[PDB]
RNA sequence: CCUAGUAACGGCGAGUGAAGCGGCAACAGCUCAAAUUUGAAAGCUGGCUUCGGCCCGCGUUGUAAUUUGGAGAGGAUGCUUUGGGCGAGGCUCCUUCUGAGUUCCCUGGAACGGGACGCCACAGAGGGUGAGAGCCCCGUAUAGUUGGAAGCCAAGCCUGUGUAAAGCUCCUUCGACGAGUCGAGUAGUUUGGGAAUGCUGCUCAAAAUGGGAGGUAAAUUUCUUCUAAAGCUAAAUACCGGCCAGAGACCGAUAGCGCACAAGUAGAGUGAUCGAAAGAUGAAAAGCACUUUGAAAAGAGGGUUAAAUAGCACGUGAAAUUGUUGAAAGGGAAGCGCUUGUGACCAGACUUGCGCCCGGCGGAUCAUCCGGUGUUCUCACCGGUGCACUCCGCCGGGCUCAGGCCA
RNA sequence: CCGGGACCGAGGACCGCGCUCUGCAAGGAUGCUGGCGUAAUGGUCACCAGCGACCCGUCUUGAAACACGGACCAAGGAGUCAAGGUUUUGCGCGAGUGUUUGGGUGUAAAACCCGCACGCGUAAUGAAAGUGAACGUAGGUGAGAGCUUCGGCGCAUCAUCGACCGAUCCUGAUGUAUUCGGAUGGAUUUGAGUAGGAGCGUUAAGCCUUGGACCCGAAAGAUGGUGAACUAUGCUUGGAUAGG
RNA sequence: AGACUAAUCGAACCAUCUAGUAGCUGGUUACCGCCGAAGUUUCCCUCAGGAUAGCAGUGUCGACCUUCAGUUUUAUGAGGU
RNA sequence: UUAACUGAACGUGGGCAUUCGAAUGUAUCGACACUAGUGGGCCAUUUUUGGUAAGCAGAACUGGCGAUGCGGGAUGAACCG
RNA sequence: GUCCCACCCAUACCCCGCCCUCAGGGUAGAAACGAUGCCCUGAGGAGUAGGCGGCCGUGGAGGUCAGUGACGAAGCCUAGGGCGUGAGCCCGGGUCGAACGGCCUCUAGUGCAGAUCUUGGUGGUAGUAGCAAAUACUUCAAUGAGAACUUGAAGGACCGAAGUGGGGAAAGGUUCCAUGUGAACAGCGGUUGGACAUGGGUUAGUCGAUCCUAAGCCAUAGGGAAGUUCCGUUUCAAAGGGGC
RNA sequence: GCGAUGGCCAGAAAGUGGUGUUGACGCAAUGUGAUUUCUGCCCAGUGCUCUGAAUGUCAAAGUGAAGAAAUUCAACCAAGC
RNA sequence: AUUAACGAGAUUCCCACUGUCCCUAUCUACUAUCUAGCGAAACCACAGCCAAGGGAACGGGCUUGGCAAAAUCAGCGGGGAA
RNA sequence: GUGGAAUACAAACCAUGAAAGUGUGGCCUAUCGAUCCUUUAGUCCCUCGAAAUUUGAGGCUAGAGGUGCCAGAAAAGUUAC
C-alpha cells in the first residue's frame, strides 16, 4: 500500500533522501553485469568465485529420464507401512508372518542404509541396493531382491 | 551494477515485452461457455454417452512405466479376438487405432476382456421400429438404468502395483548366491567387457588352426 | 500447466535458449497416380425441347465403376446386411395483457420533507414528475396467456424387395506404391543445433528389402522405427477492426479520446501534413406592458418572480489588479523580533449553594406488621394498616460555612 | 549571636525521621484586613518609542554578493507498476506443504467443494563412468541458563580433539571367463556433506536487476514519402532597348 | 562563392522508429521526537564516474557472564632523531 | 624422542583464601543481521620539504570549520570564553 | 611600565517551576483497570547529508453512529472568539441554494514558491515612445444631434503623355449598380466607404476556347523486376480503308 | 585516350540508355592563360606505360602416391607482385 | 622577363579647388516642444545618496562616520560590474 | 588480510664428508604475467547417449606461446565551414 513507504515521509524534504552531492543520476556504472572483469572485478571475486573459465565436458541432447532414481534410507523404512499393521509388529504380536514392501510403487528406486533397524524380518524389493544396506537388513533377518 | 552479495540476475526483459502479455480475466467467463457447450452435446447424444472407449496402455520410459492410463484406441488385433468387425465398431461408441500392436500377451488380453464387458452392456435399438433385427435388443431389456459417462465407468481401476502385501514366515526367499549389491557389479562389469572378451576367443581360435 | 531459465549457443563477454515424456481442454476420419470394361465410354459441358428425349461436341495421348499399404487382387465357403412414405410431441423467433394511498395535519412558490393512520411484495433494480416517492407515471418479478411465420429434432406407425450391391472366416500363389527428386560438394542466410538445425543459388546426380532417421567426423558388422518427392478435412486457440449488449473501489470540463457543443470543424501550409477554443437563466419566458428625459445607445420610475444579491455580458462568484467612502503614518526604501504606552474593539468570571433553627401553608402516609411477586436467598417492589412530637414540598425570618478581581 | 532587603509556595486524609515533648519552625503557606464587582484585571489590532534584524532557492572549502533562477496571482506539476531475488516482522500447517491448469456447484466474474499429476523440501559428492553417511546411552574435554534427592543432570551457543560419506594419492586379501575383481589398512590433501530433520504457503517493509523506470533536456542515426510559384542550368515558342 | 535547390544548405522539407542515450546542468510538495557522518585504503582506458574497507542507523539475541579501559604505577625489552 | 619410563603433550587423586595477590573508573559487556550517505575539502600551534617570496605548492601528531547558534576581538567561516 | 581595591554582563555554573526522552520500581484470594491505565524516583536535551518512530490533512470502498439538512447541506468573505509545541481543529456574523460528516478497517493519479516549469488571467512602465517620405489648401451655401478629411459653386495648386490618363494577360471572386444604416472596421473624426443590410446586374454561326503540331508526357507489340511497377513509341507484330 | 566487337559516362536488371541525325579539320579527359621574347639540368623516390624469354612467389578446379576411409603429402600452376 | 590599350583594383608626388583644419558664426524646412483625439513595447528578487573598513581579495542593504524635508518639467550619457 | 618474491616442517629418492651434519638454486634486500584458444608431458583412466572394433574428436592433472597503459580493448590525421 502506498501509505506505509518512505515516498510519503519524504514529502517537503529536497533531494528525496538521494542525497545532494551524489545525485541518483541514471545508470553510473554501466547496466546489468557490466564491467565484471575490468571495475566490479573486487565484488565479482569476493562473492561469486569461479564465475569466469569452462569446466568439465559437453553432453549433446540430455534426456533427463535416463536418471531417475530417487533413494530413501533405511532409517524411514517403516514409515511405508500403514500406521494401525505397523504398530502389531513393533509391539511384537504378529511373530508368524513378515511384510513385503515394494519401494517402486511407493516412488522410489535404490534403497539406501542410514540408521538403524529394529530385528523383525522384512522383504524388500528394488532396483539398486547399497553395501550397507543390504548388511543391515540381512543382520535383521530379512532379504532383499532385485525386480528391474 | 553490483553492490551487495546479490544473486546474479537475469530477467529476459530486452525486447518489447509489453507488446506481448496475455491476462486472464476471461478465466470464470470462458468456463460458463463451456459449461453451455457440454450441456447442449448431451442432448443432441440422446441417450448415448458423451465420451468413447478407451483402452488401457502402459507409459514409455524408464521413468513413468510403472503407471498405466487410457491410451487413443482399440488395436485391429483386439477387435478381432472380441468379435467385432472393425466398420461397425466407431458407429457404437468405440474408439480404434490402427497404428497400435501388440507386442505382448498382457496387454492383449486385458483389452479383450474389456471389449466383452462393454458388449454385454450394451442396447442396440432397431434402425426401424416396426421391423426389428436379430442383432437388436428385443425390446423387453430397452428398459434399463444407464450412464452417460464412460470415463467414470470405464477408468484406470489402478494405475500402481499395490504397495504392501503379507507372507507367512519360513516362506520368504533365499537371496542370490552372492548378494544382491554383487549381483549388480557383476552384470555391469560383463556388459562393458562384452567386446574384448569375443575378440580374444576369435583369434585364439584362429591361432589354434 | 509442467518440463525449464534446464541441455545447448556466446569477443564462453554483455547476453541468449528449445524438445521428448506427464496432467488437462477438445476429439473424426479419409482420396488419387501406378492394373484391359474389352462380351460392347458403361462417363460429361452446351442447344432445342411436352418433359420424353433428340442433336452436335469433349474424350481412347483415357471420361465412369473397382484398389490406396490399416491393405488389396485372385480363389474357397455359408450365414448375415439394405429401399420409399407418414409422423404425434418438443425447441428457437416476433406480438397482446399483469400489485398496492394521491387519506388527515405542519413548513414551503411547489411535498418527493416532518407527524398520524393504512396497503402490496417471486415486484424495496432504474428513471420521470415544481425538493429524498415500493403504492402519481414508465418500467421491475413470476410463470402463463391472444395471435403469426419458418426451420430443426423426434416416440411410433404404413409399405416393397434381391436384377443387383455389402460384411465376416480360411488359403498355395500374387501383391503395380510419386526423379533434375532424394543424396553429395560448395556459397549465403538463419537456428539452442555444437566437423555444420532449416531454406535457397550453382556443380554432380541414384537405388529395390531398396530409402530416410537414430543430435561427434570415418570404415566394417548388426539392430530399431517409419514409408518422402500428389491431395481434402469440424472442435478446443487469436482478435473489441465491423454490428450489438451488460458492467466497474476508473475521470468529472486545464480531467476523461484531439472532439460531452453545426470536431477531424474553424484556421495555417505550394504540398506531404499540422490542427484548436468553446458545457450550467428560471419549476414555468412569466425574456419587463405603460409614463418620462435623451438625436440614439441608454437612464429614472413602474412591473414579473420564492429570488433580478437570477435580465439572456445570465447558478455559486475566490486571487492578482482597480474606484468611492472611513481610520492612520511618512527629514535619501519598506517589511520583521523582544518589551511598555495610547486609542479602538472584545471573550470570560460573578448574579449564589448546601446545612441548622423558628413560624405559616399544602399534601400525604413516616416507622411496624399481614398477603402477593421478584431476586444477588437476604435484599427489595406492589396491595392493606398507619392517621399527627412521623414523612415530603413551598413560602417568610434568623445563623454558620463555602464562593469573583486586584492589593 | 543579632539586624535589613529581593525572588519563590511544587504537593493534597493519616503513616516517617526527630525535638526545646499539654505541644512544635519536624516527609513543600497559612492567618487577619481593605477597596471593587466591572471593561477595573485580562485579550486582539493599529501606531509612536528603546534595543536587535543583509534575499530566498542552489552548486560550493567558502554567498548578502559585482555567481545563476525568480514582475504578480489561480489551477496542473515529479521514486510508480510487473516479473525475478534477498533479509527481517505477523499468520496457518509441519516431514511435509501448495484448492482456483482443470472438474463440480451457485442467490452467477463472488462465496463453497474435489484430486491425478507437478513444483519446492526430505542426501551428498565427482568432468564423468559411478559410489553413497552410528565403534560409543549419536563420542571425549572446558564454559554454560534452568532444575536438583544437594551427590549431580546439564538446553541454546562458543572453543578444542576424534568418528562416518563422496573426490584425490598409496596398499593390494580370499577368489577367478588368467585378467577380471578391489577386501583390509594408511596419507602436512579436498567438499556449498552426516553426526535425534525445517520446510512449504501467505501478509507487510528496506535493498538489488531488467524494463520510458524520479521529472524535463542534445549535437546525431535509420525507414518511407512531398517540393524547381524563389533560385541554378538547359530545351520549344514569343516580346523589348532616345539622342550624339 | 561550399554557391543555389520556396525568409531553411559543409547535405531540403514532412510523418514514423522515439518517451532514442547522457559518468553532465536544473527541479523534486505537511508537522513534531530520538540518533548522527565523509572527503580516507585497494583495484579499474580509473582522474567531474564506480566496486571494496572504514565512518552511521535500525532490529535483535546471550548472560544481566568479575567485565573491560585513547589512563597512572612497578618489573622487563627494542630504537639512532 | 631417549642407551634407558629418560623426556614431550594431554590428565586422575591430594594440598593452598587465616588474605584470588598494584592505583582509578566502570555515566554503558559480547556476538549477529540488513542497509543509507560519503569517496572535490579547508584552517591553526609545534615538527617539516620546494621556492627570493606569496592570502603559493606538498607531508606527520593533535584540535577546529564544513554540519553551529551565544558573550568578546568596532566589522570579520577558522582567534579568546 | 608595574602593583592594589570596588564594580558591569553570556544561551556557561548554582537553586526552584513546567515539557518531552531514556532508565529503575509498585499496583488481584481484585471495594477492579481506556494493565495500551495510574502512583513513586533519577538523569539528559546543539546539528547539514542520512536513518527510524509517532501524528495531521485529501479523492474513493466495507462496517457503524437507528448522525446533520429547504425551519437551509456544500462552497466563499470576515484587524469576531476558543483549543493544540506544531501541521491543524471547533464556534459566531454575512452571502447562498441540494447535498454532507464523526469513528475502526481497506485503497491511491494523496500535501508546492522556485524547474529561463505548462495553460489562463493581470500590473508598473504610461496617458509615456510616438501617429513628421511622395510641394497645399482657402470662402460661401446646403444636409445633419454633431462636419478639416460629405455634396454644389468659386479661387489656389500637382501628375505633365517611359502620366497620378485610356485598355489588357496572370491572380482574386462580387469587390460592379441603386436604396438605407445603431454597434464593430477605415491606428484623428465621419452624415462618407472596396465596411454593414436588402434588392439588381454578364445576351455571339463572324471575339476566344473548341481544330493542328513543337519541346515533352502516356497507351498498344515485346523484355526486366519478389513486388509496388521499370523500360520500350515502331520495334524480332497476321496491326488498315475504299466502292457498288 | 580512342578506327565502332571502340573510348568516356548512366542503370537493380533489361530484346535498356547519353555523347550520336556523330566518325580523327571528330568525340572525350586535364594543365597554362592575349601579343613579343624564351621555356635550362635531374628517371634515384611516388605514379603511368611496354616486353616476355623469367620458375622466383603462386587460388579454386584438375593430376599422382599412401591409407579401410574421413584425410594427408607431392608435382603442375592464370593474372598480379 | 617585358608590355600599347583597358580598370567603381592597392600605393606616392604635383597644379587647380575648397569650413578637413586655425576657430568658429549665421539662415531655411521637418521634428523635438505645448494642446485635442488615439495609444504600444523592452525590462522588473526587493530597491534606489555617499566615504572608509572587513568580506568570495571593487557594497544599494552589514559596521563606524557624513548627513537627511512634499509633489514635480526639459535634457544628459558617470553608474546600476544596464 | 583477494590475485611476484621469501620462511619452517612432513613424506620419498639422492649428493658429499671419517662423522656430527649440510643441501628444495645464486650471502640478504629487484630481475616479471589472468579468462578464452593452441601445443607438449602424465595415467592407460572417463565419454561420443540403439550395440561392438579400429581411426578422429572431447574431458581430468602439470609446464610453454602475452598482454612493458605491466589486475591484461584489436585502432591514422585535419577543420579558419
Ligand atoms: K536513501
Ligand atoms: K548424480
Ligand atoms: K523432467
Ligand atoms: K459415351
Ligand atoms: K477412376
Ligand atoms: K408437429
Ligand atoms: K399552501
Ligand atoms: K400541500
Ligand atoms: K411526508
Ligand atoms: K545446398
Ligand atoms: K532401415
Ligand atoms: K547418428
Ligand atoms: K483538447
Ligand atoms: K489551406
Ligand atoms: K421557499
Ligand atoms: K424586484
Ligand atoms: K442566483
Ligand atoms: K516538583
Ligand atoms: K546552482
Ligand atoms: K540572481
Ligand atoms: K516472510
Ligand atoms: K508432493
Ligand atoms: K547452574
Ligand atoms: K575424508
Ligand atoms: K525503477
Ligand atoms: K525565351
Ligand atoms: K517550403
Ligand atoms: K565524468
Ligand atoms: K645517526
Ligand atoms: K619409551
Ligand atoms: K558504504
Ligand atoms: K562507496
Ligand atoms: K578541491
Ligand atoms: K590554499
Ligand atoms: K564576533
Ligand atoms: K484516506
Ligand atoms: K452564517
Ligand atoms: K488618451
Ligand atoms: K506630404
Ligand atoms: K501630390
Ligand atoms: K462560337
Ligand atoms: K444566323
Ligand atoms: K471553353
Ligand atoms: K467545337
Ligand atoms: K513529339
Ligand atoms: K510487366
Ligand atoms: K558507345
Ligand atoms: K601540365
Ligand atoms: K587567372
Ligand atoms: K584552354
Ligand atoms: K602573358
Ligand atoms: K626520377
Ligand atoms: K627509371
Ligand atoms: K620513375
Ligand atoms: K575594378
Ligand atoms: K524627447
Ligand atoms: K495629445
Ligand atoms: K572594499
Ligand atoms: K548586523
Ligand atoms: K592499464
Ligand atoms: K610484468
Ligand atoms: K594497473
Ligand atoms: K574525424
Ligand atoms: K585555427
Ligand atoms: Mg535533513
Ligand atoms: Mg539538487
Ligand atoms: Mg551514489
Ligand atoms: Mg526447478
Ligand atoms: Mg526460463
Ligand atoms: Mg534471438
Ligand atoms: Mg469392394
Ligand atoms: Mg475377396
Ligand atoms: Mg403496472
Ligand atoms: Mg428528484
Ligand atoms: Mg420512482
Ligand atoms: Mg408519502
Ligand atoms: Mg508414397
Ligand atoms: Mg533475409
Ligand atoms: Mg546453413
Ligand atoms: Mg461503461
Ligand atoms: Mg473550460
Ligand atoms: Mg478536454
Ligand atoms: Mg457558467
Ligand atoms: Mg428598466
Ligand atoms: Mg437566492
Ligand atoms: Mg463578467
Ligand atoms: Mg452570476
Ligand atoms: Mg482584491
Ligand atoms: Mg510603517
Ligand atoms: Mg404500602
Ligand atoms: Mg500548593
Ligand atoms: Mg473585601
Ligand atoms: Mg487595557
Ligand atoms: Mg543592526
Ligand atoms: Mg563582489
Ligand atoms: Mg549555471
Ligand atoms: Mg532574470
Ligand atoms: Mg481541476
Ligand atoms: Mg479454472
Ligand atoms: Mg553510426
Ligand atoms: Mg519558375
Ligand atoms: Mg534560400
Ligand atoms: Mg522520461
Ligand atoms: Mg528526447
Ligand atoms: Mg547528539
Ligand atoms: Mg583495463
Ligand atoms: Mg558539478
Ligand atoms: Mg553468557
Ligand atoms: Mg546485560
Ligand atoms: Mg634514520
Ligand atoms: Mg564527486
Ligand atoms: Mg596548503
Ligand atoms: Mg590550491
Ligand atoms: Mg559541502
Ligand atoms: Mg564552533
Ligand atoms: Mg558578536
Ligand atoms: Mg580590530
Ligand atoms: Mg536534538
Ligand atoms: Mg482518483
Ligand atoms: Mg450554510
Ligand atoms: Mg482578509
Ligand atoms: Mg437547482
Ligand atoms: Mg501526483
Ligand atoms: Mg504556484
Ligand atoms: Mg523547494
Ligand atoms: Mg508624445
Ligand atoms: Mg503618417
Ligand atoms: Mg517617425
Ligand atoms: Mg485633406
Ligand atoms: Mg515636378
Ligand atoms: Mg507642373
Ligand atoms: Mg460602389
Ligand atoms: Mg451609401
Ligand atoms: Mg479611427
Ligand atoms: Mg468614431
Ligand atoms: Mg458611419
Ligand atoms: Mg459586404
Ligand atoms: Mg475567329
Ligand atoms: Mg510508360
Ligand atoms: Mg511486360
Ligand atoms: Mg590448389
Ligand atoms: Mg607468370
Ligand atoms: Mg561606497
Ligand atoms: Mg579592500
Ligand atoms: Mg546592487
Ligand atoms: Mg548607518
Ligand atoms: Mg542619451
Ligand atoms: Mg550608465
Ligand atoms: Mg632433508
Ligand atoms: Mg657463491
Ligand atoms: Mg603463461
Ligand atoms: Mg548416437
Amino acid at each position: 500500500p502506498t501509505r506505509f513507504s518512505k515516498t510519503r515521509k519524504h514529502r517537503g524534504h529536497v533531494s528525496a533522501g538521494k542525497g545532494r552531492v551524489g545525485k541518483h543520476r541514471k545508470h553510473p556504472g554501466g547496466r546489468g553485469m557490466a564491467g565484471g572483469q575490468h571495475h566490479h572485478r573486487t565484488n565479482l571475486d569476493k562473492y561469486h568465485p569461479g564465475y569466469f573459465g569452462k569446466v568439465g565436458m559437453r553432453h549433446f541432447h540430455l534426456l533427463r529420464n535416463h536418471y531417475w532414481r530417487p533413494s530413501i534410507n533405511i532409517d524411514k523404512l517403516w514409515s511405508l507401512v500403514p500406521s494401525d499393521v505397523r504398530e502389531q509388529y513393533l509391539s511384537g504380536q504378529k511373530k508368524d508372518t513378515a511384510p513385503v514392501i515394494d519401494l517402486l510403487s511407493h516412488g522410489y528406486a535404490k534403497l539406501l542404509g542410514k540408521g538403524r533397524l529394529p530385528e523383525i524380518p522384512v522383504v524388500v524389493r528394488a532396483r539398486y541396493v547399497s553395501a550397507e544396506a543390504e548388511r543391515k537388513v540381512k543382520e535383521a533377518g530379512g532379504v532383499v531382491e532385485l525386480v528391474a | 551494477a553490483i553492490k551487495h552479495n546479490q544473486q546474479i540476475p537475469n530477467n529476459h526483459f530486452r525486447k518489447h515485452w509489453q507488446r506481448r502479455v496475455r491476462c486472464h480475466f476471461d478465466q470464470p467467463g470462458k468456463k460458463v461457455t463451456r459449461r453451455l457447450a457440454r450441456r447442449a452435446k448431451a442432448a443432441a447424444l440422446a441417450p448415448r454417452p458423451v465420451d468413447k472407449l478407451r483402452p488401457i496402455v502402459r507409459c514409455p520410459t524408464v521413468k513413468y512405466n510403472r503407471r498405466t492410463r487410457l491410451g487413443r484406441g482399440f488395436t485391429l488385433e483386439e477387435l478381432k479376438a472380441a468379435g467385432i468387425p472393425r466398420l461397425l465398431a466407431p458407429t457404437i461408441g468405440i474408439a480404434v487405432d490402427h497404428r497400435r500392436k501388440n507386442l505382448s500377451e498382457e496387454s492383449l488380453a486385458a483389452n479383450v476382456q474389456r471389449l466383452k464387458d462393454y458388449k454385454a452392456r450394451l442396447i442396440l435399438f432397431p434402425r426401424k421400429s416396426n421391423k426389428p433385427k436379430k442383432a437388436d435388443t428385443p425390446k423387453d431389456q430397452q428398459t434399463a438404468e444407464t450412464t452417460t459417462s464412460l470415463r467414470t465407468s470405464f477408468g484406470v481401476e489402478q494405475p500402481l502395483a499395490p504397495g504392501f502385501t503379507e507372507i507367512s514366515k519360513s516362506e520368504i526367499p533365499a537371496g542370490i548366491e552372492g548378494g544382491a549389491y554383487r549381483a549388480l557389479r557383476k552384470a555391469r562389469s560383463d556388459a562393458r567387457l562384452v567386446g574384448v572378451r569375443e575378440k580374444r576367443a576369435k583369434e585364439k581360435a584362429e591361432a589354434e588352426a
